[PDB]
């Protein structure tokens, strides 16, 4: 019953909702009490989305309970099909709806809508938003994706990018550029650029590229078994990881490793005499395990930083995080509580912190350089400009974003000394 | 009847705890309500707020006595962190109501536990029962049945108001000269005022209906007046206060002449962009009747429709009499049908819910979002010009951009 | 004559070194005293070149004066040729060598080096840096560019980008992708990404694209006069200016205007409810005339700000400055003195300041949100990331860069209000 | 002879500006020298520093008397603007030297008609005559003409020590048991030292040659000591000072044993990366033989050659004597041939200027920039580890970055 002031992840119904709005033509009716519409404006505000999210809440009140709740669910799904006209439907329940004896699948099946309907079961109190998104994507793949014939040219599927994600759009663009330079053609991108037709085309790709394991591991493994599609275990964040990803993708496809590193500037700008002071700086890393692992690798190898703290808020990723932290000689801070992170920061005192929005604000109160590298972000952290976190230009973006706070601190300190 | 886009009542906490510095709002809710508070509060979350939510686990939902024990232990840990807090607010939430956890009995137990200093009032802001600004009055409607009685005929400003607006209202009422003012929301429990049949209460915000009932049971009788939105509404508010207290007409006019002129020039300056325009009101904040009236007469705008999540005719009476016969008054919400209606009407400006604000901009309709009016000082004379500017700004930006 | 602590532009020879660093295979031989090698290094840090700028210094001393200066210049030019093997050489004079009656022309001619030598005549004390770069580029074009048979297809030249320039490198890529999208292949880019072969290839283009007037205006006028090269008068900074540039260039090439608006996100983000507070913001704008004019257009038209200040340090562009400022109901501030700009900022008290690095520091002292849009910059402003100021991606970059200080100040104020 | 890559003497103004609070550095030069100061200072110009340039125009060039008159007017305006400045330094420049404008006569006139509050001296920072740190030499040698002739024996520490380094040196000397200690670059004119036949001086910096000559004409005598950069060199410096002061060896050792241990530990803490490495010095800051001795003996780092723009054997003797015979000395500067020499040597660390650092790094040569030692406090005991880390950090970064 521990009181929570800040939550790193939301309820799984939010995570599954990050899949519906990414997909085009997929509307999902979710049983929620009247007032759970707050999560709808996350995409309209934080992600600045013109489209209304494909969510049709039942919005049951205290007046309507018992059979009336089922009546509201039935009518909501009927209206969603009748007017919203989705190409596919998936059904879920919020925490309050889960608590009552509500069966999402039964009413939707009784409606017998011609469009496919995907029933999601999510334990709202045990799991969190990332599991909701992952398991929702898994259910959509299982319901729609079939083992269709392979394509003529080499085709890859970009699994993992979901809505309300950190740099997902620009990272999609960068990885698409790398794959096109390789010679591979992206058969489909899910769930960000996906459609119910596109998921049916997941069986067409020769291999799957798993950009974000949090939202795409389970789809990747299910495609590995049922669809006989092998997926890449490496995430291309930073120059070294980008080269490793290029090698892995070339090995999987059989294509030649043509990576345009002309765009690359992070190695040379790091090797310059300017970035000498960057050597030995202490960095604390928190956020999603993939981002933190990649950022720690980048900071230690390419940026010349000493990885001083490492942790993730994905308890589902405890083992890779622990293994990576043992790689740099640390213990992984796998915690979902911001207070443990704050105590680690105070007792540890890093020079620079890279992490979530909570991470950045903790640093601001502690008065030490802060940058954002993880999924929990503000509206301002969603950029209109082209700011990938992956690929060779993503390396330049990472270098600039990480060195910007240190440069501000150095310039301000020098000015204050001079005055 | 259908889907309703409006926030569940815990969102009223986010601006309540700014008024009440000795009050901690301990929400008893699931992960979803914690996420609501964290998201809505946004930047607040990083500045040690006074609201915290005790998440219910599967071991918590089972049983009630164990849930009560865990809630009590959580309250003790929190009081260890914050001994300064003396009026805690256990807040019922949707899963808390489904658990049927007794907030009343918990209030009694915790009040007995810390009788002398820390006294705890519990209200409900669950979405099944309470919506948006109904979160605020429900909080105040829980304190009222427990405030001490008094035997002095006094005026009290019922409703949460910003400190600047509160001091301005107090200054205006003292300029009237008759009647002492004791604002109902006490920023500190030690500063708690007294309410009884002697007192008379003048409403300052339209969503306060449960407080209306609580004060009716207290014995005070309402004085109906237009609500302070714009120069003219605040003018009639002060006029009704003066009539209630027998303050002479000439003294009230002399007191209000200059500030009324300032408010008039302020609204006139901002209404120019809005002159000869149309407005659509989507029901979110319950502020919509008074806002529509102020825009209709002071700002010279035409209202297609005024929508209300809950229409209290008793208190909104005078503001409805001032409001023209033109617009259609809607009670409740059907977001799909309302969206179709606003698409059909093509209003120049649409005061709509925040979840619908950006999509309506994408469709090409200029939008204003009432939650800023909930926080921003838009009440009374001086802030009336700012209130006009809030609606003027979206249309002005639409004109500048294209 | 006057006590100057901050100069918006350097001496005229610096711009010539900027042109030399921009092009490959061009060497600049400077008659300068020892200690004038300071400008060699701005490129190696601020622009961060992997290779030393292709410039040489005589570095004469008290011992090397009179005829010894002439001998030093002769030997320096000959050694520069025999060591670096450049395809072309230009010779110039610093202030100190301009004081002495040493003539770079005769000394450069007497060596009679086989590669073409370009003779640069720049008045150091009277003129400034941008004129130096413009005249250096013009003299290279005269000495190298010749009337040439036009290309078989539609080909264009990007004129203006020089070394030590405000996001010139990313603007090159952005305008290049714009041209390929419209169906026009770039013939050559000068001074940046140019060689003495490429300068001669300037006659092969169908038309000229003048990205930066400050360093590339004179070359375009000369190409119009002799090479018969029409030059685009629209600088594509901002969505509206980008569309105007696209229309003008499509008309010049005769191809249908096809521009990729998929990457564009600035207009929608400015149209969002989150951008409402931006309306009515008062912005002061200073720096190079072209960037400031374009930025004022961007701000007024789609950022919703009101431009309460406009000025430039380019005396050569005072007239377009004063013409553009009138369209917004203001008089421009054509000055090179930082005290005048500081007093203008203090009197105006703008909510946001867009200008050079000096403007950013002035805003920081005055507690005003600041952003950098103009040429005088530090290492920090030169980004490793793709940060164009032109095209639609440049418009997105402009939006984010301009609203970053405002959103940062808003967040700080919100946190201060929430908890003391 | 040939192309040289050492900055003209005006760059020494920016740090002398930092050391001398009562001194303003008025540079009579062209726009090129103003751009030099602006580029070198970086952030410092934005803090309204004390160095400004009187840019000469074409009419200034044409008319010598006109130039003198407007110089006088500029100084009058500066004195009106800044009442705090009590000593003003006209800095010679290349264009001013070609002008033949006698800045010494100007300084005489200015001190005549602005004194006694304002003391006006001249020193030349022109590249044609003065190179880099010799500008500090030029200023410190220009002040000593006007120093009073004393009759009491005084120890004169000469050099622009950092204030923290200055106070450490002062405390260490006073606890040795020496008499009074004075510093030549005094922050204030009233604090300026006195020089006489009995007065004796010790040089903290090697490139202070002109001062070493000038103080001799006033009767002062030099201390034959190695320059106190780190660990043992500091001990030799203090021991020579004690020997000229008659301080016995045993009390000296008892005093310096405590700092010596931390100095040795700090040097060893950062010399581990430097172990078994080669150093290459480019002539930039006339400091090179001293840090070469430090690196070869204390850090155990091989030296292929030591390059100085002008090596003064008289002051550099003891440091050169302690330096090994194997390293070879370079006189003058020809960066074109020196780059081929550095390519032939293939050193693991190449100390050079900021200008050549990046191109050498692109070629695979780890580079250190010598201008940083004159800024960062690196002398004496406590900063020995700082200097060692300063030299080791590029090597460490190259090791990590592969
Ligand atoms: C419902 C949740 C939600 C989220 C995701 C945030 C963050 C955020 N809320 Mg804040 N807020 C949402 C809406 C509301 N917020 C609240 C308050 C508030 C206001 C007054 C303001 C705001 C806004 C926003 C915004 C816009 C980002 C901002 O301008 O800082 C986000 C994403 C912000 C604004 O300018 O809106 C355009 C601002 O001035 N919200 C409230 C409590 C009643 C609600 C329900
Ligand atoms: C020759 C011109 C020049 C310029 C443009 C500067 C600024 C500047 N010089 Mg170095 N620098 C040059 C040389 C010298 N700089 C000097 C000072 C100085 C310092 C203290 C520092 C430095 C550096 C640089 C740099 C890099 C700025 C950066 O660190 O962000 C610029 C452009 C900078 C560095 O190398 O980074 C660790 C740094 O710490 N300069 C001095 C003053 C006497 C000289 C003449
Ligand atoms: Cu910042
Ligand atoms: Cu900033």
């Amino acid at each position: 019953m521990k009181l929570t002031l800040w939550t790193y992840e939301g309820p799984p119904h939010v995570g599954a909702m990050r899949v519906a709005t990414g997909m085009t033509g997929m509307h999902y009716v979710l049983h929620a009490p009247q007032g759970d519409t707050y999560a709808d404006l996350l995409f309209t505000m934080i992600e600045r989305r013109g489209k209304r999210p494909p969510v049709s809440y039942t919005t049951f009140q205290a007046r309507d309970l018992g059979s009336d709740t089922a009546e509201l669910f039935q009518s909501a799904c009927r209206d969603a099909y009748e007017r919203f006209q989705p190409q596919a439907i998936m059904v879920g329940s919020s925490c309050t709806a889960e608590l009552i004896q509500d069966d999402t699948g039964g009413l939707a099946d009784a409606l017998s809508l011609p469009v496919p309907v995907v029933h999601l079961e999510l334990p709202s109190y045990q799991r969190k938003e990332n599991f909701g998104a992952d398991e929702s994507f898994l259910q959509i793949c299982r319901k729609l994706a079939r083992p269709m014939e392979r394509t003529e040219k080499v085709s890859c599927n970009l699994l993992g990018p979901t809505a309300l994600g950190f740099r997902h759009r620009d990272d999609i663009l960068e990885v698409t550029r790398l794959l096109e330079g390789m010679g591979i053609a992206v058969n489909a991108v899910a769930p960000m650029g996906a459609s119910p037709a596109d998921i049916a085309r997941l069986g067409a790709a020769h291999f799957n590229v798993l950009l974000y394991p949090e939202t795409g591991e389970s789809a990747a493994r299910w495609a590995e078994k049922t669809l006989k599609q092998p997926y890449t275990k490496t995430v291309p964040i930073g120059v070294g990881a980008t080269r490793d990803f290029v090698a892995e993708v070339a090995a999987l496809a059989g294509v030649a490793p043509v990576a345009d590193d002309s765009r690359l500037r992070q190695p040379w700008w790091s090797a310059s005499v300017d970035s000498t002071y960057l050597t030995g700086k202490r960095v604390f890393l928190f956020g999603d395990a993939t981002h933190v692992i990649a950022a720690a690798r980048v900071a230690r190898d390419e940026m010349g930083f000493e990885v001083v703290g490492m942790g993730c808020y994905n308890r589902e990723f405890a083992r890779p995080m622990r293994a990576a932290a043992k790689g740099y000689g640390l213990e992984a801070l796998v915690t979902d509580d911001y207070l443990e992170v704050e105590e680690a920061i105070q007792a540890l005192a890093p020079e620079l912190i890279l992490g979530t929005q909570m991470e950045r604000h903790i640093a601001k109160r502690l008065g030490i350089p802060c940058a954002v590298i993880s999924a929990p972000v503000h509206v301002q952290d969603f950029p209109a400009r082209y700011s990938p976190q992956m690929g060779f230009e993503g390396a330049n973006v990472l270098f600039d974003t990480w060195i910007h706070p240190l440069t501000m601190g150095l310039e301000e300190h020098l000015l204050t000394m001079f005055r | 009847r259908g889907q309703r886009e409006v926030f569940c009542g815990l969102t009223g906490i986010i601006w309540l705890h700014r008024k009440m510095q000795d009050a901690f709002f301990l929400v008893v809710g699931s992960r979803t309500c914690a996420h609501l508070l964290q998201s809505a509060a946004g930047v607040m979350i990083f500045a040690e707020p006074r609201f915290g939510t005790a998440v219910l686990e599967e071991k918590d939902l089972a049983g009630l006595a164990d849930a009560n024990a865990e809630l009590d232990r959580e309250v003790d840990r929190l009081l260890a962190r914050r001994p300064d807090i003396r009026q805690l607010f256990l807040v019922g939430s949707c899963p808390s109501e489904v658990i049927k956890l007794d907030l009343h009995r918990a209030a009694e137990r915790l009040s007995a536990h810390h009788g002398p200093a820390v006294r705890v009032y519990n209200f409900s802001g669950s979405g099944i029962e309470t919506t948006f600004t109904q979160g605020e009055d429900a909080c105040l409607a829980s304190i009222v049945p427990t405030l001490p009685a008094t035997e002095a005929r006094e005026l009290l400003l019922v409703g949460a108001l910003p400190d600047v607006v509160e001091d301005q209202a107090v200054s205006l009422l003292t300029q009237l000269g008759i009647g002492p003012v004791r604002c109902l929301p006490a920023h500190h429990a030690a500063e708690a005022p007294g309410v009884g049949p002697n007192t008379v209460f003048a409403l300052v915000q339209p969503f306060l209906g449960d407080t209306h009932g609580a004060l009716t049971r207290r014995g005070a009788r309402h004085i109906a007046a237009p609500f302070p939105f714009g120069e003219e509404g605040t003018t009639l508010w002060l006029k009704a206060i003066a009539d209630e207290f027998g303050v002479s007409a000439e003294t009230f006019e002399a007191v209000t002449a200059a500030p009324r002129a300032r408010a008039r020039k302020a609204v006139a300056a901002a209404s120019e962009g809005l002159r000869g325009k149309s407005v659509f009101f989507l029901p979110d904040s319950q502020l919509e009747p008074s806002l529509a009236r102020f825009l209709t007469r002071e700002c010279g705008m035409s209202a297609v429709e005024v929508g209300t999540p809950f229409l209290h005719r008793g208190i909104l009476g005078p503001d409805l009499d001032l409001l023209a016969e033109g617009p259609v008054l809607s009670e409740g919400q059907d977001v799909e049908r309302q969206l179709d209606r606003v698409r059909a009407a093509r209003p120049d400006l649409t005061v709509c819910g925040l979840g619908l604000a950006n999509p309506l901009e994408a469709e090409g309709f200029t939008t204003k979002w009432a939650i800023e009016l909930v926080f921003t000082p838009v009440h009374f004379y001086e802030q009336a010009g700012d209130l006009a500017g809030l609606f003027s700004r979206p249309v002005r930006r639409r004109a500048i951009l294209r």
